[PDB]
RNA sequence: CCCGGCGAGGGGAGUGAAAAAGAACCUGAAACCGUGUACGUACAAGCAGUGGGAGCACGCUUAGGCGUGUGACUGCGUACC
RNA sequence: UGUAACGGGGCUAAACCAUGCACCGAAGCUGCGGCAGCGACGCUUAUGCGUUGUUGGGUAGGGGAGCGUUCUGUAAGCCUGCGAAGGUGUGCUGUGAGGCAUGCUGGAGGUAUCAGAAGUGCGAAUGCUGACAUAAGUAACGAUAAAGCGGGUGAAAAGCCC
């Protein structure tokens, strides 16, 4: 804290409390008795861990029908329009689309679809399968998922 | 992740002061005086609670010493009479007779003054 | 010389009670001009048992 | 408000020894 | 009716004026003027000056009559106070506290 | 025209047609209750116990409310032993109004 | 239900008149005291002056066993540097033969406003006549 | 527009959804200081409460109490750290 | 300092000795209602118990279980200008910290449940900052060189001008 070591009165004679710096944490304008520094607030977990966390979660979901595995997934252009139609008549409004190939036409289809995400199989996190009330995996998608997770 | 505690701590003050309510000077408008208030009469209740019990077993007392006395008969006197006759009317009920209903507590020490005798 | 502990507010009134003032409620009437005044005190424009004291 | 500046010794140099 | 006055920031402590408002309290302005007008007390003419601004008040705004009417209440508050640093002896400070107050005059007929 | 009874474990005297509070019962709001445990009745005429509890007296009521009384709070400090307690506590009772006094 | 407490408005007051001739001071004090105080009442309440009247008559014929007619001593102190004063039982009796039945009783009654306030029903003459004839005060024996 | 000292301050009028939003200006707590109403208090001794408790003033159903406020009198009771 | 070596009144039994029968007397024991811990058994088996016995004063200290506050996800979901947060009362509710509904002011934000991280709870430290009390309408108004009157101006003159 900004200021000077100077005691602000003397030890004795003054009829108020004991006072060693105008920083001190008990003093308004400086302070702070346990101050915080930037930290890491990431934690190891084990690849095993890690592994039968995933293979957990995707057991449910398959249990309880919120994943639908189908054919290859593709929109012709990219354009968000045919993405929403082709997502309306599947009854499907909050999904995860998992892909075996990242194609930048359905990447940009997706892009300002808030509810829809689009990820490859090597890019998914648990956290994104549990907040997603469906998910959508291709063939190609289902295969990959197989061989990382072994 | 600061915490401004100026809510809570309004709360509690408030809670306090409510209870000291009635106090007199700054027992009921100062937290420091009125929360030591609050602790007293906190205790003071607890303690009475205990107190009441033998306040009025004492009343029932001298008001049925004073009826029985009236009757011809001393208080020890007529509760062994009652014994005696294995009568279980507490002392409530007798001081509540004998305020009442004279002619019931007649009955009574009479039946006390045959059972002695 | 000094107090050990600070007086209530009680007690402050209780010996402000003293203190109130009190009002003349004897405001005599001029003779003549019928001018409210002070009793043996000469009126604001000037009067004292009806004659004019001060003719200015 | 403002802590003072003279400080003056308010004991006074009378030891009862 | 209400027909309130009221001089705020007065120069005038609270306690001072008080005794002034104290004297005139239920009475008719009638007799509330010149009353204050025989009372030596500078809260006397500050008090004054309010009382005969709430009687113009009620003869203007309101009905006329003002024969009739009286105070119904009257009332002096504590105002903001100026602070201010008065050397003592031995080179201390201490602080000289201005009081200021509010008077509040409210007449009616009724 | 009234009589003492022993209900729960305090003895309660009650006139005909009268609501009195008394401990708990295993009893639902709408059915009749019997005290059998007459200790003594009272009229124009007197009448005791030679024996406890009378002969054959018995006394109906029907019960009304099953509520909680009014709160009490315990609050328990010790003096300079850095030692507080705080407690709370509301009593179960029944109202039970006396329907018939017999002989 | 809630017990029953004396209310001071309906309170029937009775007067009595005691005549304190060859009497032992002490426990003619106590007999009144226990008037005063209506603890004699099956109403009997201690926050309410149920007590009834007394008149004594005779204060100066009162008596005492032993040497209490000389050796007893009232000590009163007059809140003065050395004002401590003392009269022995004689020297009451010649002064005001009422005062010491009085002290008795003031002894033997609760300390307060309450207390007090029964100790004004205590009415103590030096002679065999009392001014009190209009209040009915029928002879009590004791 | 009016009171006032061609003041300060205020009461009306008007602006605005709102002026106890008027620049001393969002919300506006506590200590502290006041006016009004109900009850208590000038023969009574002490951690000022607690238990019991009359009377009075307000309301409620019933006509007996229930609630709210106050609280004469009385038992016990020498703050906190 | 004042009786002042029964607590007092007072007592010649209301003192002392011996015997006896009564009664008062605690938060002790019993009766009635309720809560919690521990060990068993009849049976429920992640929990009630038709049950059973026992325990529940407590500082230093050890163990267990919880309330509430700010922020993150759940949450572009939900509540909200026919009224959020905050403020101020009232009424219910839990053994507790608390919670719920609502009157008035307020004026636009708040956040269920379940998890996560803490600048997470103040009555004291002759604690720090601000505000406001007390003494108190009291001391004081700063050289004991000294003022009085008339007129003027002004709303007002012992202090300004003549």
């Amino acid at each position: 804290v900004t200021g000077s070591g100077k005691k602000p009165w003397r030890q004795k004679g003054t009829g108020r409390a004991r006072s060693g710096s105008i920083k001190s944490p008990i003093w308004r304008s400086g302070g702070v008795t346990f101050a915080a520094r930037p930290q890491d607030h990431s934690q190891k977990v084990n690849k095993k861990m890690y592994r039968g966390a995933l293979k957990s979660i995707l057991s449910e979901l398959v249990r309880q029908d919120r994943l639908i595995v189908v054919e290859k997934f593709s929109v012709e252009a990219p354009k968000t329009k045919l993405l929403a139609q082709k997502l309306k008549d599947m009854a499907l409004e909050d999904v995860l689309i998992i892909t075996g190939e990242l194609d930048e036409n359905l990447f940009l289809a997706a892009r300002n679809l808030h509810k829809v995400d689009v990820r490859d199989a090597t890019g998914i996190d648990p956290v994104s399968l549990i907040a997603f009330d469906k998910v959508v995996m291709t063939a190609d998608a289902v295969k990959q998922v197989e061989e990382m997770l072994a | 992740a600061r915490v401004k505690r100026g809510v809570i701590a309004r709360a509690r003050h408030k809670k306090i002061l409510k209870q000291a309510k009635g106090y007199y000077g700054a027992r009921s408008r100062v937290y420091r005086v009125a929360f030591q208030a609050v602790i007293k009469a906190g205790q003071y209740a607890y303690r009475d609670r205990r107190q009441r019990k033998r306040q009025f077993r004492q009343l029932w007392i001298a008001r049925i010493n004073a009826a029985a006395r009236q009757n011809g008969i001393s208080y020890s006197k007529f509760i062994n009479g009652l014994k005696k006759a294995s009568v279980e009317i507490d002392r409530k009920i007798l001081a509540d007779i004998a305020v009442f209903d004279k002619v019931a507590f007649t009955a009574l020490v009479e039946k006390a003054k045959a059972a002695l005798a | 010389a000094v107090q050990q502990n600070k007086p209530t507010r009680s007690k402050r009134g209780m010996r402000r009670s003293h203190d109130a003032l009190t009002a003349v409620t004897s405001l005599s009437v001029d003779k003549t001009s019928g001018e409210k005044h002070l009793r043996h005190h000469i009126t604001a424009d000037g009067y004292y048992r009806g004659r004019k004291v001060i003719a200015k | 408000n403002n802590r003072p500046v003279y400080i003056p010794r308010p004991r006074p140099p009378h030891p009862r020894l | 009716m209400e027909t309130i006055a009221k001089h705020r920031h007065a120069r005038s402590s609270a306690q001072k004026v008080r005794l002034v408002a104290d004297l005139i309290r239920g009475k008719k302005v009638s007799q509330a003027l010149d009353i204050l007008t025989y009372t030596n007390k500078k809260a006397a003419v500050l008090v004054k000056k309010v009382l005969e601004s709430a009687i113009a008040n009620a003869e203007h705004n309101d009905g006329a009559d003002i024969d009739d009417l009286k105070v119904t209440k009257i009332f002096v508050d504590e105002g903001p106070s100026m602070k201010r640093i008065m050397p003592r002896a031995k080179g201390r400070a201490d602080r000289i506290l201005k009081r200021t107050s509010h008077i509040t005059v409210v007449v009616s007929d009724r | 025209m009234y009589a003492v009874f022993q209900s729960g474990g305090k003895q309660h005297r009650v006139s005909e047609g009268q609501t009195v509070r008394l401990e708990k019962l295993d009893i639902a709001t709408g059915e009749t209750v019997e005290f059998a445990e007459v200790l003594m009745i009272a009229n124009g005429e007197e009448v005791k116990i030679g024996v406890p509890f009378v002969d054959g007296g018995v006394i109906k009521a029907e019960v009304v409310a099953h509520g909680r009384g009014e709160k009490v709070k315990i609050v328990k400090f010790r003096r300079r032993k850095h030692y507080r307690k705080q407690q709370g506590h509301r009593q179960w009772f029944t109202d039970v109004k006396i329907t018939g006094i017999s002989a | 239900m809630k017990t029953f407490t004396a209310k001071p408005e309906t309170v029937k007051r009775d007067w009595y008149v005691v005549d304190a001739t060859g009497k032992t001071l002490g426990r003619l004090a106590t007999e009144l005291a226990r008037r005063l105080r209506g603890k004699h009442k099956a109403e009997y309440t201690p926050h309410v002056d149920t007590g009834d009247y007394i008149i004594v008559l005779n204060a100066d014929k009162v008596a005492v066993t032993g040497n209490k007619r000389t050796d007893k001593v009232y000590y009163h102190h007059t809140g003065h540097i050395g004002g401590i004063k003392q009269a022995t039982f004689e020297e009451m009796i010649a002064r005001r033969p009422e005062r010491v039945i009085e002290i008795a009783v003031k002894g033997m009654l609760p300390k307060g406003p309450l207390g007090r306030a029964m100790f004004r029903k205590l009415k103590v003459y030096a002679g065999n006549e009392h001014n009190h004839a209009a209040q009915q005060p029928q002879v009590l024996d004791i």
